[PDB]
């Protein structure tokens, strides 16, 4: 009945370094779980109590942690962590879990890849249009990339779907779709998806036509 | 035992107090042609940790040289502080 | 329980065995607790109590008599006209009764065997050699009357004259069946 | 009978694993006579106790039990295990026992490293009536009428540490032997394994 | 005090002139007897040095 | 090694009923008491459902308490929750889970891959699939806009999947009544448009197949 | 475990008819209840044995008439006669002379030792009936109280479980 | 078991010995409790060589008490509503 | 009341570097638990008095090397010397030798009786060090357990509470 | 019996002396016949003495009817290995005549 909340929400951090996440409870806890959601799979055994875990997990994490306060201290971090952790309690009727803390890798600041696109023909048939600025192999996932729509800012209809980070190259990949219909689609030229890089100062500007070709 | 708390060895009594008055005094040889039994053994064990020690042929060195005597507590902190 | 049978026509002599294998499967064999009983000691020496009962129709004569092995007897578990004669069947010993006045025995069966002791649980040529001990077959007469069935039971228990040896696994649960 | 009664005959099977949780329940085992679930598959065969055959012959029965846990280790494995005793009958929720809940119960603690396996466990007589009955004749439950005077949990006190050039497995044979054992009322029944 | 006995380790058993001294040894269990039998039937000596 | 592979699920209107299973194996369910975790879309866990080894002590919270049912059968060894009343804060992921016991607590050891049961009634819609071609360098982001299909379950294959290097498959969006999702390839120049690069979008709910090709307009 | 322990609190009133069953309860059932210190030693341990020691103490006022009934019943009120529950080990009230009984008796029941979880049927079953009607004229007050010690003799425990 | 037949004595006076794994069986109880904690035998006949040209055949069975049994705690005896006969 | 009680687990790893402190507990509030029987005699009972015995058992594997420490503390560890911790009645670990030992200490405490609901202080703490780092090479396990088994010894039961 | 296991191997063996054959024995019951256990831990040399049991008294060796002692060896516990363990063990019976009786000399081989 009572929350249990986690303070990290979003972390990115280097191979190498301590990370350390906290569930804080409201109340008194005697002894608060915790879970490895890796994505596209369920979580298993992974800590309990405290400080007791599992037979498969890596000798390389710690835990601690008395009454309210508990946090998993990583010692080592790796490549193979980019997982979400939750965190439980075992003492009232409604058992609640955790927040959720995406922990990701953090890697060097890498371009983005732009490859913008029209809608399809067969769309434009259909009545629709689906203005889609791909995007792909960057770091961070943490881009604000707003519509220059003929020298306007739109940011309706912004379908934003997305992948997590790519487990072999550490990138991240965003899709950038503008749902149109085909007369408001048939009203502006200028289509520019442009990025907000922590490096780009200057933002990176890829656009197309719907007049040319 | 008042408890019923059994095991198959003998808990001895541990950490006997006050074992030695510290007057230097006699009350031949210490060690000598009869072996050192205490020059090794076995700590983890407090019922072999009670064994002598020795490891020289040693003899007494003999009575102290003051009348008063300053190892108890009664006689040392008795001058205040 | 031991077994049971039945009759068919006039003079049907019956002759059962008494095998204490447990690869005879029951009716022809051990049946539930006999079955059992006998393959939980290696050796066995001495008698047993045999018990039968009488009943269905009226009228009929019998008598029942003793066989030990290595000898000339009947066909085992098989229902036929008797080969042997009333000189060989009387001089082994037997008793006459009928089936109206009382319609039950109870009778010893003894120790008639030239080897030590018999066993149970064998395998091979000895199975079928070294365990038997004993056979008990009836020859009935004056059959038949007005339709009616006539069965006979046998039953066995053991006698305060035999002795056990060897204490042997029991029987596994794919052995101890009933008839 | 006593002959073939008292003599330890292997009645069930258990490893113990080392991937395994701190108190994690391994096999419940309904303490009974009636106990065995072994069998073989060359030749066609179910492996029976010698205990098991004298007792279902009988309508009601009357006695104490003997358990000996054998274990078969390297000299290098360790860890402890927990021999609880839960009374009842054989059918309640027995599998939400906490672990300082199995403490108040009469029990046995023994260190698996060591020179000697074998912890002969004896069953007291923890009942309400004094003669138990040969319910598996029926085939249909009744309240009243029992046939185990409690039940075996083998808990996972500590977990199993082990050098690399061994495997993570120590595995615990379940011998059967009994002791002031009575039995009357004859009957015949040909029991059926016991699949827990 | 309370001591459990083990098993002895060395052992010298064997037969006349076969002699065997073992390392990991165990006690040799032993049941029943020689049986005789007194209803004989072999009413002659056995087999042995002087008569063959 | 141990599978508590579920079964069931699938597309119930608000207002109807289902009957969940998970099956079990590598050991014996009849001791260790299962468990129901409800993984809602949000990253929300929910504990809820749990049974014992026998058919008596249930242990339910304050939400499902007169909702849903959970049953057990320790000879077939395998789950049953059966569910009525259903509405949209019940429109989530499943998962049977095994409880084992703890010192003071109860624990969770392993779980199963998932059932899908949306509680939402529009019509069954079948996806339909849109090329995506460009009005360069030696690395061109291809793509099809696989639109409109309600049932989540789906796939998008390229050449048999063998172009899994770059296949940046993106999640489906839900968008006016319709999960929505651009699925896209990454194709080389030297490949792209001299070979074929077909998106092979399969359904299996509605039981369809889609193939479409990027070809440049 | 041995205390006189008060397990019920009823009121005989004036408008009871003869015969009328005052009191019907389980003696053992009510014993075993959270409230108490025979609680505590009776949760570890499942078998139990033991003798029954009644004490009822009533409190009529003298301007009153009327008697009761107080027997110790085993099992059940099945098809005993009301009339002839003096065989029974009873103690009677009266509104002219006492108002304190007891009442020892022994274990009776088909076993020997006793479980808490699922009992077969009630050991021992209380009974008060109206053994006279409670008459009062203008002014006497129409309530007279009823409290009944009850408490264990000669326990054993044996067989302790893990379980509450 | 025993055997007969019908024409020879047709009675029989047999014991009925104490087969009872509990320690006393109880004759006036309610719940669940009086179809288990009452009972304490069973006697049961199957025949056979039925039948002959049409006639009755009925078995009846009387009951005794013997000098091996004992009684505990008197009860008051049943009222007037259940004294009844066949 | 005087039986054996595991009140922790904990597991010693071969990272702890020296004189880290492996468990730090109170045994005396650890037995005050639901799980256990002597909750079923502390319950109406509020005074306590009683001595305290510890056997602790660890189980290495025989390729490891590094040993602990087992002392029972008074209070509090406030500023005890850690290299000095011998004088107090403990018992030491090995990988070479043995795996078992007990200590048997009296209650050492400012007063006589104890109170549950409200303790000044804990009575005893009992402290378990890193005597010697635990190292490995390769292939050899990196942890081995760690069990404390308490029990009380003459205890007395005082002044009845009606409250739990 | 003695054999020779490595102790970085784990495992037990059953030794027992079988009369006539295992037509219907127990595998789990076989410890009422007198037997004898092996382990990887403790010992590796056990010694079984049993008397002639036998439907009859004297033995024919030219045609018998059955085999009067059967010694049986099943795998108690499975051996298991790691990397670098050996993965065989030996076994070898050493068995002998006592109280031996001679009649009937024969003129044939």
């Amino acid at each position: 009945d009572i929350v249990l909340t986690q303070s990290p929400a979003i972390m990115s951090a280097s191979p190498g370094e301590k990370v350390t996440m906290t569930c804080s409870a409201t109340s008194g806890l005697s002894y608060i779980h915790w879970y490895q959601q890796k994505s596209g799979t369920s979580p298993k055994r992974w800590i309990y109590d405290t400080s007791k875990l599992a037979f498969g997990a890596p000798a390389r994490f710690s835990g601690s942690g008395s009454g309210t306060s508990y946090s998993l201290t990583i010692s080592s971090m790796e490549a193979e962590d980019a997982a979400t952790y939750y965190c439980q309690q075992w003492d009232v009727n409604p058992y609640t879990f955790g927040g959720g803390t995406k922990l990701e890798i953090k890697r060097a600041d890498a371009a983005p890849t732009v490859s913008i696109f029209p809608p399809s023909s067969e769309q434009l048939t259909s009545g629709g249009a689906s203005v889609v600025c791909f995007l792909n192999n960057f770091y961070p996932k943490d881009i604000n990339v707003k519509w220059k729509i003929d020298g306007s800012e739109r940011q309706n209809g912004v379908l934003n779907s997305w992948t997590d980070q790519d487990s072999k190259d550490s990138t991240y990949s965003m899709s950038s779709t503008l749902t149109l219909t085909k007369d408001e689609y048939e009203r502006h030229n200028s289509y520019t998806c442009e990025a907000t890089h922590k490096t780009s100062t200057s933002p990176i500007v890829k656009s197309f036509n719907r007049n040319e070709c | 035992d008042d408890s019923g708390g059994f095991s198959t060895t003998v808990s001895t009594e541990q950490n006997v107090p006050d074992p030695q008055v510290g007057i230097t005094t006699m009350r031949m040889d210490v060690s000598g042609v009869q072996a050192p039994v205490g020059a090794i053994t076995t700590i983890e064990d407090p019922v072999l940790a009670k064994k002598v020690p020795e490891t020289f042929p040693e003899l007494k060195p003999g009575e102290s040289r003051h009348t008063s005597d300053h190892m108890s507590i009664y006689k040392f902190m008795g001058r205040s502080h | 329980f031991l077994c049971t049978f039945t009759f068919n026509s006039n003079n049907k002599e019956y002759t059962f065995p008494i095998t204490l294998s447990s690869t005879s499967n029951p009716p022809h064999g051990l049946p539930s607790t006999l079955r059992w009983f006998f393959n939980l000691f290696q050796l066995y020496r001495g008698p047993l109590d045999l018990t039968i009962i009488i009943t269905g129709a009226t009228d009929v004569d019998g008598m029942a008599w003793f066989t030990p092995v290595g000898l000339a007897v009947d066909t085992p578990w098989v229902e036929k006209e008797s080969a042997l004669q009333i000189d060989y069947k009387t001089a082994l010993g037997a008793v006459r009764f009928n089936t109206r006045r009382t319609g039950n025995i109870q009778i010893r069966l003894p120790w008639y065997s030239y080897l030590y002791a018999v066993s149970g649980a064998l395998d091979g040529l000895g199975d079928k050699t070294d365990s038997t001990f004993g056979l008990v077959s009836i020859q009935i007469a004056n059959y038949n009357h007005s339709d009616e069935y006539l069965s006979f039971s046998c039953y066995l228990s053991v006698t305060e004259q035999s002795e056990f040896y060897f204490p042997r696994a029991p029987l596994n649960s794919n052995a101890m069946l009933s008839t | 009978f006593t002959t073939w009664t008292s003599i330890p005959t292997l009645a069930a099977q258990f490893p113990f694993n080392a991937s395994d949780s701190v108190g994690q329940q391994i096999k419940v085992i309904p303490v009974d006579p009636y106990f065995f679930q072994m069998t073989n598959t060359n030749p066609d065969q179910k492996c029976i106790t010698a205990l098991a055959s004298i007792c279902q012959m009988f309508c009601f029965w009357r006695g104490d039990l003997v358990f000996d846990f054998q274990v078969f280790p390297t000299k290098y494995h360790s860890g402890r295990l927990l021999f609880c005793f839960v009374p009842g009958n054989e059918l309640i929720d027995v599998t939400g026992i906490t672990l300082k809940q199995a403490t108040t119960a009469p029990c046995a603690v023994m260190d698996i490293a060591g020179v000697q396996s074998t912890l002969r466990f004896r069953v007291p007589w923890i009942s309400d009536t004094p003669y138990r009955v040969n319910r598996y004749t029926k085939e249909a439950h009744q309240k009243g009428e029992y046939t185990a005077i409690g039940k075996l949990i083998v808990y996972c006190y500590n977990r199993l540490t082990s050098p690399s050039n061994v495997a993570h497995h120590v595995r615990v044979n379940v011998y059967l032997s009994a002791i002031n054992l009575e039995c009357f009322a004859p009957l015949y029944h040909a029991m059926d394994v016991t699949t827990q | 005090e309370q001591m459990i006995q083990s098993v002895d380790r060395t052992a010298v058993t064997g037969a006349s002139y076969f002699t065997s001294v073992d390392q990991s040894s165990v006690h040799t269990a032993e049941v029943g007897s020689h049986q005789i039998e007194p209803l004989k039937t072999s009413v002659d000596k056995p087999g042995s040095k002087k008569t063959q | 090694e141990v599978k508590l592979v579920e079964s069931g699920g699938g597309l119930v209107k608000p207002g109807g009923s289902l009957k969940l299973s998970c099956a079990a194996s590598a050991f014996t369910i009849t001791t260790y008491g299962m468990s129901w975790v409800r993984q809602t879309p949000e990253k929300r866990l929910e504990w809820v459902a749990t049974i014992t080894a026998g058919g008596s002590y249930t242990y339910y919270p304050d939400s499902v308490k007169g909702r849903f049912t959970i049953s057990r059968d320790n000879a077939k060894n395998t789950l049953y929750l059966q569910m009525s009343s259903l509405r949209s804060g019940d429109t989530a992921m499943y998962y049977c889970a095994r409880k084992v016991t703890s010192v003071a607590e109860y624990y969770f050891d392993y779980w199963g891959q998932g059932t899908t049961l949306t509680v939402s009634s529009p019509k069954t819609t079948p996806p339909s699939v849109y090329p995506l071609a460009p009005a360069a360098a030696s690395m061109v982001t291809l793509g099809c806009l696989v639109k409109g299909y309600f049932p989540e379950p789906v796939t998008v294959t390229w050449n048999s999947g063998s172009l899994s290097s770059g296949v940046h498959t993106f999640p489906a969006v839900l968008q006016s009544d319709l999960y929505t999702l651009s699925s896209s390839v990454t194709v080389p120049s030297s490949t792209w448009p001299s070979e074929t690069v077909t998106c092979n979008v399969a359904h299996p709910a509605s039981s369809t197949k889609v193939d479409k090709k990027i070809v440049p307009r | 475990g041995e205390k006189f322990f008060l397990i019920h609190s009823a009121r005989w009133l004036t408008t009871h008819a003869l015969f009328h069953e005052v009191a019907k309860l389980d003696v053992v059932k009510l014993l075993y209840n959270e409230q108490f210190a025979v609680q505590g030693l009776l949760r570890y341990h499942t078998y139990a044995r033991f003798g029954i020691e009644i004490q009822v103490q009533i409190n009529p006022t003298p301007f009153q008439q009327g008697g009761l009934i107080c027997a110790m019943v085993p099992g059940d009120q099945s098809y005993g006669s009301i009339a002839s529950l003096t065989v029974y080990p009873h103690g009677l009230l009266n509104c002219n002379i006492n108002n304190v009984v007891r009442i020892k008796v022994p274990f009776i029941y088909t076993r020997g030792a006793y479980h808490f979880k699922d009992p077969q049927y009630p050991v021992w079953e209380l009974t008060i009936r109206v053994w006279s009607e409670l008459n009062i004229g203008t002014g006497t007050s129409a309530y007279t109280s009823l409290n009944v010690l009850a408490r264990f003799t000669d326990l054993e425990l044996h067989g302790l479980t893990p379980l509450s």
